[PDB]
RNA sequence: AGCCAGGAUGUUGGCUUAGAAGCAGCCAUCAUUUAAAGAAAGCGUAAUAGCUCACUGGUCGAGUCGGCCUGCGCGGAAGA
């Protein structure tokens, strides 16, 4: 789930997070989720926010989703003593930081918006708040 | 949005930007309508509560500045990354 | 911290004497008590009372809003006192009162055979009716709860000491 | 209707006289057989609509007997024949058969006029009126 | 009883009340639903 | 806040069905009357009734509440 199928590098430099980057502003809806600190995310955690929300807002609304997995990271597929090169490549990773939106809606009541984004919330590693428009 | 009050600023940049958003001011600025851009300080008791409000963005706005009075309007709006806090504001003149 | 404000309001059947923090009340309910105002200070006013805090105790209106709800307790008390609630249910099972000592039967080995504390009368104006007598509110709750405790109400029998209450914890029978 | 309190509603079709569920889980308790139900509004079916038993609230007495608070056409049953609706409407204003005249609207309201207690002609209309709104059926122009 | 431990306000004949430095759960209407902690 | 008193009318709401009276599928989130009253939260249950409610009023009487900002805490919290 969630990677590209055509790659011009795999083995890459797993790095630190900076805690800054794009985001803060609220553009594809009128309410959204915010990831209000540092952290790992992977694409299963994804799927299953948005296997959360689609029991929330069942077929209600549009739901949008600027987050995608920053890298490829290697891994090796039992507990072993390190050597002979990287491993490789089964599932994306990205690091996160507090400006970063998530999640978007707008089809829905903002209660419901609150309660959907609370349930998608419980399957990601850290603490999460609730966003608005801000009208600007 | 009645009409609000701003200050001349000389001091500016990183320390001096922080020194003003100490819970009391803001950075702001006006430019375009034919002439010069000129750099104020905006103290923070309307102007957080007027942007809550999107008519805030689609009707002018009157300022105050050495004591004489203009008309402006809302353009662009800065934001801190992770705390609920405004970092500068732009207006345009009309 | 609202409560000290109140008036409280006593009976014409109590003359309410004090002395420094001694406060002496008697009525027609057989007891003289002797009550202290020794953190906060009490003002009557022959219907009314007010209270305040003292010099070297603690300051606001909290300690002295807990202050009128004993004295009010205490006028009640040597005056009528309180009236029953509590209940017996089970055929066979009794309540009853030899002297100072209680006995409560609940099909069990023994009847209880408790001796009771210092202030305080039982009564049973029949075998399934318990009644607590003196002045003080306190005595006549807690010795309630020490008896309700004797092996506690059963689920489905409904059986053992309760309250006169509208809530009902008695459960019913399930369909296997 | 009057003093519709505490009682069941039932259709008086015969397809339904042997399935226990679609019936309220007292009524054969209380002393209701529900094909002697379906029978004694026949007649009162056939001189109102054709092919549709009508849906019926009863009561009940002493020696098992009992009795009907429903004599008179059913406000959605009328509406179908006066708007161009299958079974209803839904929601409003998403279909062009979804409106009705507010005159033909009072019209159909002294069809029902045996079963109007407001001694008056408008207050016939505030008495079918809620039937159209809650059908999705528009009645304003 | 159970512990686990959160505590929800799912009903409005619950409360929720701390006793003695600990919150439990009680229901006059459904005994079912006693739990301790929170 | 507590204590006290109410919680309608169109209406048996409309549709769909296996199925019914918020409360086993779906639709509007209607309008008038009124100081006030939903096709909704949790119970009741085989159900209904009804409560615990939304929603208003009396009584009393001057502050009160959710969220948020910013300083500082508690319980959550097991091992040889």
């Amino acid at each position: 789930m969630l990677q590209p199928k055509r790659t011009k590098f795999r083995k890459m430099h797993k790095g630190r997070n900076r805690g800054l980057a794009q985001g803060t502003d609220v553009s594809f809806g009128s309410f959204g989720l915010k990831a209000v600190g540092r952290g790992r995310l992977t694409a299963r955690q994804i799927e299953a926010a948005r296997r959360a929300m689609t029991r929330a807002v069942k077929r209600q609304g549009k739901i949008w989703i600027r987050v995608f997995p920053d890298k490829p990271i290697t891994e090796k597929p039992l507990a072993v003593r390190m050597g002979k090169g990287k491993g490789n490549v089964e599932y994306w990773v990205a690091l996160i930081q507090p400006g970063k939106v998530l999640y978007e809606m707008d089809g829905v009541p903002e209660e419901l918006a609150r309660e959907a984004f609370k349930l998608a919330a419980a399957k990601l590693p850290i603490k999460t708040t609730f966003v608005t428009k801000t009208v600007m | 949005m009645f009409t609000i009050n701003a200050e001349v600023r000389k001091e500016q940049g990183k320390g001096a930007s922080r020194r003003l958003r100490a819970a009391n001011k803001f950075p702001a600025i006006i430019y375009g309508g034919k002439e010069a851009p000129l750099a104020i300080e905006l103290d923070h008791d309307k102007v957080m509560n007027m942007q809550a409000k999107a008519e805030f963005y689609s009707e002018v706005l009157t300022i105050v500045v050495d004591g004489k009075e203009i008309k402006v309007k809302a353009q662009d709006v800065q934001r801190h990354p992770y705390k609920p806090k405004l970092q500068h504001i732009d207006f345009v003149r009309a | 911290s609202r409560v000290a404000k109140a008036p409280v309001v006593v009976p014409a059947g109590v003359d309410v004497k004090i002395n420094g923090q001694v406060i002496t009340i008697k009525g027609k309910n057989g007891e003289l008590t002797r009550t202290l105002n020794d953190a906060v200070e009490v003002k009557h006013a022959d219907n009314t009372l007010t209270f305040g805090p003292r010099d070297g105790y603690a300051d606001g209106w909290a300690q002295a809003g807990t202050a009128r709800a004993l004295l009010n307790s205490m006028v009640i008390g040597v005056t009528e006192g309180f009236t029953k609630k509590l209940q017996l249910v089970g055929v066979g099972y009794r309540a009853a009162v030899k002297g100072n000592v209680i006995n409560l039967s609940l099909g069990f080995s023994h009847p209880v055979d408790h001796q009771l504390p210092a202030g305080i009368t039982a009564e049973c104006p029949t075998q399934t009716e318990i009644v607590l007598k003196g002045a003080d509110k306190q005595v006549i709750g807690q010795v309630a709860a020490d008896l309700r405790a004797y092996r506690r109400p059963e689920p489905y029998k409904g059986k053992g000491v309760r309250y006169a209450d509208e809530v009902v914890r008695t459960k019913e029978a399930k369909k296997k | 209707a009057k003093k519709v309190q505490a009682y069941v509603k039932l259709q008086v079709a015969a397809g339904m006289a042997n399935p226990s569920p679609p019936v309220g889980p007292a009524l054969g308790q209380q002393g209701v057989n529900i094909m002697e139900f379906c029978k004694a509004f026949n007649a009162k079916t056939d001189s109102i609509e054709k092919g549709l038993p009508i849906p019926v609230v009863i009561t009940v007495y002493a020696d098992r007997s009992f009795t009907f608070v429903t004599k008179t056409p059913p406000a959605a049953v009328l509406l179908k024949k006066a708007a161009g609706i299958k079974s209803g409407s839904g929601k409003p204003n998403k279909d062009k058969v979804g409106k009705i005249s507010r005159a033909q609207l009072q019209e159909i309201a002294q069809t029902k006029a045996a079963d109007m207690t407001g001694a008056d002609i408008e207050a016939m209309t505030r008495s079918i009126e809620g039937t159209a709104r809650s059908m999705g059926l528009v009645v304003e122009d | 009883m159970k512990v686990r431990a959160s505590v929800k306000k799912l009903c409005r004949n619950c409360k929720i009340v701390k006793r003695d430095g600990v919150i439990r759960v009680i229901c006059s209407a459904e005994p079912k639903h006693k739990q301790r902690q929170g």
